[PDB]
C-alpha cells in the first residue's frame, strides 16, 4: 500500500512475489506433515489465509491502480467516492 | 480342536494392484480388490468359501486419508488357460475406498484458486501501471508449477484424464490467450484508425452499455 | 538355468495342441482372467525364443536360455496433455515479445519468464527420464532448441 500508485510502482509484483514465497512456504509444509484430512494445521491454516488476504491486496492494488490512472477523458468521476476519499475519509 | 478343527490367522501385509481412477481426483472413490485363491488346488480338491459376505473391519484402524464406504467379498470360479479341465476358486474382496479431499483441498485446490482469480485482475489494471504482463505471466507460471505438482500425484495411466487436471490445462489456455489480448490490448494503447474499430469500440460497445 | 547345462538340460518352449496337431507357444501367454491391462503400456509384440549360441561349450551355463520378449508402446496421451501441450503453449509464448512494443519495458520479463518455464520443464524430464547419453529425448531436443531460440 506505502508504494507509489503510479508507474514504477511495483504494487503488484512485491504483492504477487510475497504470496508466491508464502506458497512456497506452504509447499514446505505440506512436505512435513502428512496427507490426513482429518484436520488442518493452524500454521497452514494461517497462511492459507495470510494467502487469501494477499491475493485481496493484489485486488486492491489494482482497484488503486485503476482509479488512480483515470482521466476526466475517459472516466466520469463519481462524486460520492470522490468526496469520501478527499473528506469523508481522512476526517473519519 | 479336539474335533480337527484348524483355526489359522496369519497377518500379512499386502501390497495388491490397484488401478487409481484418477478422474475424480482429489475427491475419487477407489475401487481397490484381492483376489485371494489357494494356487494349486483346484475346486475339485480343495473348496474355499467366504466366512461372511464383508470383510471383518471390526478390527480396522480408522484411516486419516480413506473412508472404506462399501466392502464385499465374491467368491468365484474361473477357468484358465494353463488348467482347462479343472476351473479354480478364488475370493475376490474388495474395498471402496473414498478419499478425504481436505488435504488437497487445502494445499492444491484453494491455491489453484488463488491464482485463477487473479487473471481477470488483469483486464482491471491500466496498461499505464505497467503491471499487466508482469501479473499474468506470474500467474501463468505458479499455475504451470501446480500443474507440475499436480502431475506428480497422479499415475501416468493414459486410461483418462483427471478433471483437476483438464481444468488446470483449460485454465492454462485461457490465460494463454488473456495474455495474448493483453499483448494485443498493450500494443494498441500504444499506437491511421480504420473505421471499424472506432465504430465496434468507440460508438457500439460504450452505446450498448 | 545356472545349476545345469545344455549337456544336463535342454530348455524348450511349451507345445501347445489343436486340432490335435501340436504347436509350440512362440509368445508371452496372456490370459484374460489373469492378465491385468497396464494403463501406460500396450503390449504390441510379445514373443519367445529359444537362443542356443552355438560357438559357447556345450558344457557352460550360457549356451542356451529361453528369452520373452516384450515390445510395449507407451501410451502417450498422458503426456501430450500434461506436459507437451503447456510446454509448447508457453514456448510459443515468446513469439508475444515481438508484438510487445518496446516502451512497455516487459519483453525482457516476458522472454525470460519464457526461459525460466522452459528451464523448469527441462528439470522436470530429466527426473523422468534415465541419464542415458545414447540419445537426446524428443522433447528434450525441443526444449533445448527452444530454450536456445
Ligand atoms: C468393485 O470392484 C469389484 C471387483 O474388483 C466388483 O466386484 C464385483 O461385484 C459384483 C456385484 O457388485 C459381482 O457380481 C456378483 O457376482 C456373484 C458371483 O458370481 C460368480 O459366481 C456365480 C455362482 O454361480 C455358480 O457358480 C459356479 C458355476 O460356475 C457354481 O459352482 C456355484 O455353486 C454357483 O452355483 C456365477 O454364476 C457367476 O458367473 C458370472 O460370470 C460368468 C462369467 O464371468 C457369467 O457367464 C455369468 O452369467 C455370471 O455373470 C460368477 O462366477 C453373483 O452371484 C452375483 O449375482 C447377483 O447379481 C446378479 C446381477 O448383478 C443377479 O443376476 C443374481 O441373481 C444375483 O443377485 C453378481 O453377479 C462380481 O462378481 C464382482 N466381481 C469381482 C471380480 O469381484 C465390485 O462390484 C465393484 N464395486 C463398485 C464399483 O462399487
Ligand atoms: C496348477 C497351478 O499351480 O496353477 C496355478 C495357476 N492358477 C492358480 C492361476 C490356476
Amino acid at each position: 500500500y506505502f508504494l507509489p500508485a503510479q508507474a514504477g510502482g511495483q504494487k503488484c509484483t512485491v504483492s504477487i512475489n510475497v504470496l508466491l514465497a508464502q506458497t512456497v512456504f506452504l509447499f514446505l509444509i505440506a512436505q512435513k506433515i502428512p496427507e490426513t484430512s482429518l484436520s488442518v494445521p493452524l500454521l497452514g491454516r494461517f497462511l492459507i489465509f495470510v494467502m487469501v488476504v494477499a491475493t485481496l491486496i493484489v485486488m486492491n492494488c489494482v482497484i488503486v491502480l485503476n482509479v488512480s490512472q483515470r482521466t476526466p477523458t475517459t472516466h466520469a468521476m463519481s462524486p460520492r467516492l470522490r468526496h469520501v476519499l478527499l473528506e469523508l475519509l481522512p476526517r473519519l | 480342536q479336539y474335533t480337527g478343527h484348524i483355526t489359522w490367522t496369519p497377518p500379512a501385509i499386502f501390497k495388491s494392484y490397484c488401478e487409481i481412477i484418477v478422474t475424480h481426483f482429489p475427491f475419487d472413490e477407489q475401487n481397490c480388490s484381492m483376489k485371494l485363491g489357494t494356487w494349486t488346488y483346484d475346486g475339485s480338491v480343495v473348496a474355499i468359501n467366504p466366512e461372511s459376505d464383508q470383510p471383518d473391519l471390526s478390527n480396522f484402524m480408522e484411516s486419516g486419508e480413506w473412508v472404506i464406504k462399501e466392502s464385499r467379498g465374491w467368491k468365484h470360479s474361473v477357468t484358465y488357460s494353463c488348467c482347462p479341465d479343472t476351473p479354480y476358486l478364488d475370493i475376490t474382496y474388495h474395498f471402496v475406498m473414498q478419499r478425504l479431499p481436505l488435504y488437497f483441498i487445502v494445499n492444491v485446490i484453494i491455491p489453484c484458486l488463488l491464482f485463477s482469480f487473479l487473471t481477470g485482475l488483469v483486464f482491471y489494471l491500466p496498461t499505464d501501471s505497467g503491471e499487466k504482463m508482469t501479473l499474468s505471466i506470474s500467474v501463468l507460471l505458479s499455475l504451470t508449477v501446480f500443474l507440475l505438482v499436480i502431475v506428480e500425484l497422479i499415475p501416468s495411466t493414459s486410461s483418462a484424464v483427471p478433471l483437476i487436471g483438464k481444468y488446470m490445462l483449460f485454465t492454462m489456455v485461457f490465460v494463454i490467450a488473456s495474455i495474448i489480448i493483453t499483448v494485443i490490448v498493450i500494443n494498441t494503447h500504444h499506437r491511421v484508425m480504420p473505421n471499424w474499430v472506432r465504430k465496434v469500440f468507440i460508438d457500439t460497445i460504450p452505446n450498448i452499455m | 538355468s545356472l545349476k545345469y547345462t545344455a549337456k544336463e538340460i535342454t530348455l524348450s518352449l511349451k507345445q501347445d495342441a489343436k486340432e490335435n496337431r501340436t504347436y509350440p507357444v512362440e509368445w508371452i501367454i496372456i490370459d484374460p482372467e489373469g492378465f491385468t491391462e497396464n494403463g501406460e503400456w500396450e503390449i504390441v509384440h510379445r514373443p519367445a525364443r529359444v537362443n542356443v549360441d552355438p560357438r559357447a561349450p556345450l558344457d557352460s551355463p550360457s549356451r542356451q536360455d529361453i528369452t520373452f520378449y516384450l515390445i510395449i508402446r507407451r501410451k502417450p496421451l498422458f503426456y501430450i496433455i500434461n506436459i507437451l501441450v503447456p510446454c509448447v503453449l508457453i514456448s510459443f509464448m515468446v513469439n508475444l515479445v515481438f508484438y510487445l512494443p518496446a516502451d512497455s519495458g516487459e519483453k525482457t520479463s516476458v522472454a525470460i519468464s519464457v526461459l525460466l518455464a522452459q528451464s523448469v520443464f527441462l528439470l522436470l524430464i530429466s527426473k523422468r527420464l534415465p541419464a542415458t547419453s545414447m540419445a537426446i529425448p524428443l522433447i528434450g531436443k525441443f526444449l533445448l532448441f527452444g530454450m536456445v531460440l
